[PDB]
């Protein structure tokens, strides 16, 4: 409403603060600090699990393998009682996350078997984090079907909202869409390129 | 090392740049000036004996190498010279020397024999040092001119087939075996029985991999039409049962290598790939959920996963819905006589739409 | 690892060797300067060059090295891209003048990485050839250099590329950019002429006997790639998401043009 470039440009003076040159970007950081040793040198607890958050991907076997660990560090005492915090987060990245995965990789299923297909510790707030997901755009479903048949359509919008802004948090599964110039593109592309 | 930048007539030079190296060789090297001026003898007393212990001596086997084209048998001495390669077991220093005179410079391949000599140099040498890099090297004159020399392409033949356990890789393995494949299609090995081993590999490589997505990679231009199907091993067992997709129609066929191997998860996929690629190609790149249920005849959790787990692979890709456009346009597997009549009427398609559309951007333009 | 594998340069010294040889200020034949160049210590990632006045004769000896390195920091101030890497020359190849400014560089010591300039109208022998040299030991003589040879990459920024790939079309005859969209309009049908002149070919070839041999699955695929984003299938239903297409530009263009008259409507009746 007043001014948005004022704290995004304020992330600098946080960033220079931190000893940082630009603000801070995603994922990209811990692929070149595994770059180090930090994907062997964190514990067989945790080693194993982020290959699974990140590289390796199933939307019916990662509701299932991300939780189960998730619990394995609940363990409170002795575990640091100071990484609990990051549960309710680890949820709504999951959410947000897996959803696109899904809403790329197919294109139609009823929250009707949806709601079981992510055995998670939510229901309603599960729905209104799904609803979450379609508002502010991770990826777009058709909200509030009341007979749960969310379908989540092709192409219509890749405008502003696929990538969520622009980084890619779909690891490379994501389905195909058509625009403007794309013709020019691929037509000559595998043209030149075979002589 | 000491400079070869002195008079050249690099004879009693390489000698006095070699006044540092090993008690073998420089008990002989400057008092072979009096048995020749010393581009032979001198020039082969280097190739014979070892180094110090050391392999930096590198810097000196550059005047050994650049005194090779000049003076000496140079292809009797490149077969040789580069076998101190072998003779040290190491993977940098040698891959420094192997590209030096890899071929085409300072040294100048003839008639090839820089590149096969130097290129088993390399394969002794080191696992993937320089072995990554090689390829640019074969390609650079694959693109240009095929080996004149079938004795030294048959030699290449062996180089290739080396590669694919040289270093283990499903890529390495491929691009190995299938160029070597591409040159035999070209203008290499007939050669009859020795035209058998690469239908062999065809088989445990194109049957081990999905490298050619079933059959695709063994029909693309001519690597089953010299690799005879109705062979002494059958080639044509997998050709057919690429369409038939029936466990059956791969236990009936198999002999006990294949047996042996064993075909277990292949089957499994490559049954759900031909048949959604098939599904696809008639009922009609839109397919029914109930078709492919009733023609893979099994239920509809691991049905709704191996549609995106086929399109994964890319054999087809777009968006996929639940109950319909089950897989989708680009039917990326072979296509014989239905891609020549599609071809046909797509470039019919084309000479309509393009030309007239140039004219109505011409009209505005 | 060998330092010198490719040389990855792009037409802007394509660029400072042309301009540097076709105005050369009396520059007989050979201009030289020092190379500009990063190092992935793979694959040498280069931008910019600088060049110097030259009496490169037998047995004259000449490289300003020291102003080469004054331009450095010129080069450098203007653009943080690279450091110098070594001595980029005109023809001819490796003689004894080449090592004698490799002195000249040693007098500043890194690791040389070279450039030579084709002055020849041969075809065979490409262009531009990069050089760097192993042993490269040399405490003897001058410098006993042994030189590699290094095939170069043409990759940086790719708008600069396709603003070369137009520069390529003013090599073949110029070819202004006035007409952008109705001329990139023109290459786009002249892209069309490819495709249908190749595929008739390729099909006519296997109706005579064995056609589509390099064009099986290889223009097959890309046949299927034409059509995996130009044309969409056939849906219809597409065509009406375009023809309220067709009524949104009508509206971003009316909007257009109307600004257009809102210019002098408003802003001139300051003219009267």
């Amino acid at each position: 409403l007043d001014m948005d470039g004022i704290i995004v440009e304020k992330q600098r003076r946080l960033a220079t603060l931190l000893g940082l040159q630009a603000p801070p970007t995603r994922i990209g950081l811990i692929n070149d600090m595994v770059r180090f040793n930090v994907l062997q040198y964190v514990v067989p607890e945790v080693k194993d699990l982020y290959n699974w958050l990140e590289v390796e991907f199933n939307p019916l076997k990662l509701c299932e393998r991300v939780t189960k660990v998730l619990n394995w560090v609940r363990e409170q005492p002795e575990k640091e009682p100071e990484l609990q915090q990051y549960v309710p987060q680890l949820q709504s990245n999951t959410i947000l996350r897996l959803l696109q995965q899904v809403a790329q990789i197919y294109q139609s299923i009823e929250f009707s078997r949806l709601t079981s297909l992510v055995p998670f510790v939510d229901a309603f707030q599960l729905e209104r984090a799904i609803v979450d997901a379609a508002r502010h755009c991770d990826l777009q479903v058709r909200i509030d079907h009341t007979s749960r048949t969310l379908s989540f359509g092709s192409d219509l919008n890749y405008a502003t909202r696929e990538d969520a802004p622009i980084g890619p948090h779909l690891q490379s599964m994501p389905s195909e869409q058509i625009r403007n110039q794309l013709t020019a593109m691929s037509s000559v592309l595998a043209k030149a390129l075979e002589v | 090392f000491i400079d070869i930048s002195e008079e050249d007539q690099a004879a009693e030079l390489r000698a006095y740049l070699k006044s540092k190296g090993a008690e073998i060789s420089e008990e002989n090297s400057e008092g072979g000036l009096h048995v020749d001026l010393a581009q032979i003898i001198e020039a082969c007393d280097v190739c014979l004996k070892e180094d110090d212990k050391d392999v930096e001596s590198v810097m000196n086997s550059v005047v050994s190498l650049l005194l090779i084209l000049e003076p000496d048998k140079q292809e009797a001495l490149i077969e040789s010279l580069c076998e101190k390669l072998v003779k040290f077991r190491e993977g940098e220093r040698p891959s420094l020397r192997l590209q030096l005179l890899s071929n085409l410079f300072h040294g100048m391949d003839k008639n090839t024999p820089v590149r096969y000599t130097v290129y088993c140099s390399l394969i002794k040498v080191a696992a993937s040092c320089g072995a990554i890099q090689y390829i640019p090297t074969e390609l650079d004159q694959v693109r240009k001119w095929i080996s004149d020399w079938n004795l030294t392409t048959e030699k290449k033949h062996t180089l290739l087939r080396l590669l694919y356990e040289a270093l283990v890789d499903c890529k390495k393995s491929d691009a190995a075996s299938k160029v070597m494949v591409e040159l035999l299609g070209s203008y290499t090995e007939d050669n009859a029985s020795q035209a058998r081993v690469d239908a062999h590999r065809c088989i445990v490589r194109a049957l081990k991999d999905p490298n050619a997505f079933l059959f695709d990679h063994l029909l693309t231009l001519k690597p089953v039409k010299f690799l005879e199907g109705e062979l002494i091993h059958d080639l044509l067992t997998i050709f057919v049962s690429a369409k038939l997709a029936s466990y059956v129609k791969f236990y009936q066929n198999n002999k006990d290598f294949i047996d042996s191997l064993g075909l277990l998860h292949e089957q499994n996929m490559a049954k759900m790939r031909l048949l959604t690629f098939m599904g696809m190609a008639v009922e009609n790149k839109e397919i029914s959920f109930d078709t492919m249920q009733q023609e893979l005849q099994i239920g509809a959790d691991d049905v709704e996963a191996f549609v995106i787990d086929a399109v994964r692979t890319k054999m087809v890709y777009c968006k996929i819905d639940q109950t319909q456009r089950k897989v989708v346009v680009s039917h990326s597997t072979h296509r014989t006589f239905g891609k020549q009549q599609w071809q046909q009427l797509y470039d019919t398609l084309n000479a309509w739409k393009q030309n007239l559309n140039k004219v109505k951007n011409s009209l505005l333009s | 690892f060998p330092g010198g594998r490719v040389v990855r340069l792009h037409p802007v010294i394509l660029a400072s060797i042309v301009d540097s040889y076709e105005r050369r200020n009396e520059g007989a034949a050979r201009v030289i300067g020092t190379l500009l160049g990063t190092v992935d210590k793979h694959s040498v990632e280069v931008t910019n060059c600088f060049s110097v006045p030259h009496n490169e004769s037998e047995d004259e000896v000449a490289v300003d090295m020291e102003f080469a390195k004054n331009m450095y920091e010129l080069h450098k101030k203007v653009s943080p891209n690279e450091l110098i890497l070594g001595w980029y020359a005109t023809g001819h190849d490796i003689t004894e003048h080449s090592v004698l400014i490799h002195e000249y560089y040693s007098r500043e010591a890194p690791n040389p990485i070279h450039l030579t300039v084709d002055t020849s109208l041969q075809n065979g022998r490409m262009s531009i050839k990069a050089y760097v040299s192993t042993s490269m030991g040399v405490p003897g003589r001058t410098m006993g250099v042994m030189f590699t040879p290094l095939t170069v990459k043409y990759a940086y920024y790719d708008t600069e590329r396709i603003g070369v790939d137009l520069i390529m079309k003013t090599c073949f005859s110029p070819n202004r950019v006035i007409g952008l969209s109705s001329d990139l309009q023109q290459v786009g049908g002249a892209s069309a002429r490819i495709q249908d002149a190749l595929s008739t070919v390729l099909q006519y070839a296997e109706d005579v006997l064995s056609g589509k041999v390099s064009a099986d699955n290889t223009v097959g695929r890309f046949l299927m790639s034409l059509v995996n984003q130009v044309p969409k299938i056939v849906p219809d239903d597409f065509e009406t998401m375009l023809n309220s297409n067709i009524n949104d530009l009508l509206m971003v263009t009316y909007l257009a043009n109307l600004t257009q008259s809102q210019i002098a409507l408003n802003e001139k009746l300051v003219n009267l």
